[PDB]
This record gives structure tokens, C-alpha cells and sequence, in this order.
């Protein structure tokens, strides 16, 4: 009675280059209340120092935000974004897909 | 320039 | 078709901490100012290079206004808990959108002053800048309250005055920046996502502003009968990205064309796998 289901989009800023550095982004959107917990996983393992952008909200009142951190793709090194919001009965975890 | 609200709600 | 807007937010969580107040200002959908009570030194801050033309006295004056809005919000937030007979135990959000629209002739076209509680419309100043529209029983209390104190004339004064005056100023110092663009650098990817079927993805990267349009079309009418199109998204560096793909029968991939529409681009872009 104070919320709306968050939308997640995980992706690198620069086209993914094995070994080559890169910034992983987790764009969370369409949520409300503006209380949200976002984590970036590296093989299920929480990634420290994960930058949170400044929050903002659309004319439909929902809020959006950009969580992000430096990473590096690599054939089998799996990444992800995990979100918990008082609008979903359980945290949503979406995995990165270099082709998206 | 930012708005300055009047009577509270 | 310029415009100015202040998106303010107040949120309360259980604890000894006063609610968090956030105000983001916009000139033509571009963030130019911002205040966050959660900062070490709460003060409105430049978010566009053209705003550094303003002096110290401007930033103080605005920071003081923020300070007062913060109290107005934390106070209002409490009145609403009352109106709604809510339990002081969870969290609550109070939002406001304020500003004004201008025509390219610098002429005011409309004023805006509306509020939301828990993400749902609450009370709004009608376009006549005189009457109110209240969403529910609680809002009826605020409506009555703002009618007797003559609140509208006040916001009305901001909307037809300050809002219009200062928006002219920014547009004047910031037209230089505002009119800038960053052309999208498109390209197409090939993904074996099937057998006897493949997925082509058109990409638009590093573009700005966020406005942009991507299309697919196997020469002839366009394709929306199997085209996926993600929401435009920020790169993190100030520009944005976006893509759209379509399933195609393996071996015809090269026969589909992608068109990218952006205004930083001298003309529409056409691309093939």
C-alpha cells in the first residue's frame, strides 16, 4: 500500500572485453517506497565497494537509481544484481548477460 | 529558484 | 517548450533519525541542482556546469529554502500519519512536483504543484492556479486547510513569477550547454539464440540526450511482431544506451536493417548485420 515492483537491468558501461576492465551497472527502476537494498554478486559472493548513484523519481512518482561498481568479465566469472524491496516477497536476482 | 511551501498539509 | 521542475522527497524510517529530504531541480528535463539532507554538509549543489555562474548568495538563499522545506515536509509527514490513522512503525513517503512550462516564446504555458503520499496522488493545484483537487478523505482536510489560508495565491505567485523569471535566467546561461548532444554509436550483434533461427541486436551507445528511437525492418514495413526493446538506460558517464533485437531465420540475418533516430545525428542511421 506504499509500493510498486522494481525493474532491474544489469549491464557494463563499455562493451564487455575479457580481461579488460569495465564498469558493471545495475539500473533499478519503477520502485516505491524509496527504500531499497541492492547488491552486486560475483559468483554468488557479494561485491564490496558498490557505488550507489543519486536517487530520482519519475512523473509517475516511482523512483529509479543506478547501483554500480568496477569489474572485469571472464568466460566463467559470473556476475549479478540482487534487489530487495518491501514490494516483493523475496529478493530478485538477475544475472548479467554480456549480450544484453 | 526553489519553491517555498506555505501552510503545511 | 522549456520547463523548470523541483522534485522533492521526504522519507521516514523507524529510528532516532529525522526523515531524509531530497530535492532535485530540473531545467528542460536536465538535472541542474540538488540537495540531500544525508550529506555531510547539506547545501544545494550545481549539477550542470552552467550553474557555476551563480554566486555564493544564490546557493545560500536556496539552501535556506531547502532547510525550511525539510521542516515543512517532516511536519506535514506527521500530520498525514494522523489523517490516515497510521501506525508509527513502518516507512512513509511524501513527494512534490513543482515548476512551470514555457513556450519557445518565453511565455508561461502552465504551472505545476502536486503532491503524492505513499506514491499515490494526494492533492494538486488545478491548472487555474486557484482551486485544489483532493484524492481522498485525508486530502479533503488539507484542501480545506489550504483554502482558508489562501495557499494557492502563494504557489500561484511562485508559478507565474519566480519560476518564470529564474527559468529565463538559467536558459540564458545554459542554452549553450542545453543545446549540446552526443551522437549514438550504433552497431548490430549476432546471437545463435536458436536453431534455424537467430537473434540480431541493434545497439545505440554513448548517446545524449536520452531521447532516441530504434527500429527494425526486413526491408518493407517495420517489425514489432517479434522485436524486443529495452528501456533506455544510463551508461553512468552522463550518456545513455539502448537496444532492440528481433528473431530472424538463420541465413537471412544480413537482410534486416536497423534505423537509429537521435537529434545529435545529422541524419537517421541505417545498419545491417
Amino acid at each position: 500500500m506504499i509500493q510498486k515492483t522494481p525493474q532491474i537491468q544489469v549491464y557494463s558501461r563499455h562493451p564487455p572485453e575479457n580481461g579488460k576492465p569495465n564498469i558493471l551497472n545495475c539500473y533499478v527502476t519503477q520502485f516505491h517506497p524509496p527504500h531499497i537494498e541492492i547488491q552486486m554478486l560475483k559468483n554468488g559472493k557479494k561485491i564490496p565497494k558498490v557505488e550507489m548513484s543519486d536517487m530520482s523519481f519519475s512523473k509517475d512518482w516511482s523512483f529509479y537509481i543506478l547501483a554500480h561498481t568496477e569489474f572485469t568479465p571472464t568466460e566463467t566469472d559470473t556476475y549479478a544484481c540482487r534487489v530487495k524491496h518491501d514490494s516483493m516477497a523475496e529478493p530478485k536476482t538477475v544475472y548479467w548477460d554480456r549480450d544484453m | 529558484s526553489a519553491v517555498y511551501n506555505f501552510a503545511t498539509m | 517548450p522549456h520547463s523548470m521542475r523541483y522534485f522533492e522527497t521526504a522519507v521516514s524510517r523507524p529510528g532516532l533519525e529525522e526523515p531524509r529530504y531530497i530535492s532535485v531541480g530540473y531545467v528542460d528535463n536536465k538535472e541542474f541542482v540538488r540537495f540531500d539532507s544525508d550529506a555531510e554538509n547539506p547545501r544545494y549543489e550545481p549539477r550542470a556546469p552552467w550553474m557555476e555562474q551563480e554566486g555564493p548568495e544564490y546557493w545560500e538563499r536556496e539552501t535556506q529554502k531547502a532547510k525550511g522545506q525539510e521542516q515543512w515536509f517532516r511536519v506535514s509527514l506527521r500530520n498525514l500519519l494522523g489523517y490516515y490513522n497510521q501506525s508509527a512503525g513502518g516507512s512513509h513517503t511524501l513527494q512534490q512536483m513543482s515548476g512551470c512550462d514555457l513556450g519557445s516564446d518565453w511565455r508561461l504555458l502552465r504551472g505545476y504543484l502536486q503532491f503524492a503520499y505513499e506514491g499515490r496522488d494526494y492533492i494538486a493545484l488545478n491548472e487555474d492556479l486557484k482551486t485544489w483537487t483532493a484524492a481522498d478523505m485525508a486530502a479533503q482536510i488539507t484542501r480545506r486547510k489550504w483554502e482558508q489560508s489562501g495557499a494557492a495565491e502563494h504557489y500561484k505567485a511562485y508559478l507565474e513569477g519566480e519560476c518564470v523569471e529564474w527559468l529565463h535566467r538559467y536558459l540564458k546561461n545554459g542554452n549553450a550547454t542545453l543545446l549540446r548532444t552526443d551522437s549514438p554509436k550504433a552497431h548490430v550483434t549476432h546471437h545463435p539464440r536458436s536453431k534455424g533461427e537467430v537473434t540480431l541486436r541493434c545497439w545505440a551507445l554513448g548517446f545524449y540526450p536520452a531521447d532516441i528511437t530504434l527500429t527494425w525492418q526486413l526491408n518493407g514495413e517495420e517489425l514489432t511482431q517479434d522485436m524486443e526493446l529495452v528501456e533506455t538506460r544510463p551508461a553512468g558517464d552522463g550518456t545513455f544506451q539502448k537496444w532492440a533485437s528481433v528473431v530472424v531465420p538463420l541465413g537471412k540475418e544480413q537482410n534486416y536493417t536497423c534505423r537509429v533516430y537521435h537529434e545529435g545525428l545529422p541524419e537517421p542511421l541505417t545498419l545491417r548485420w
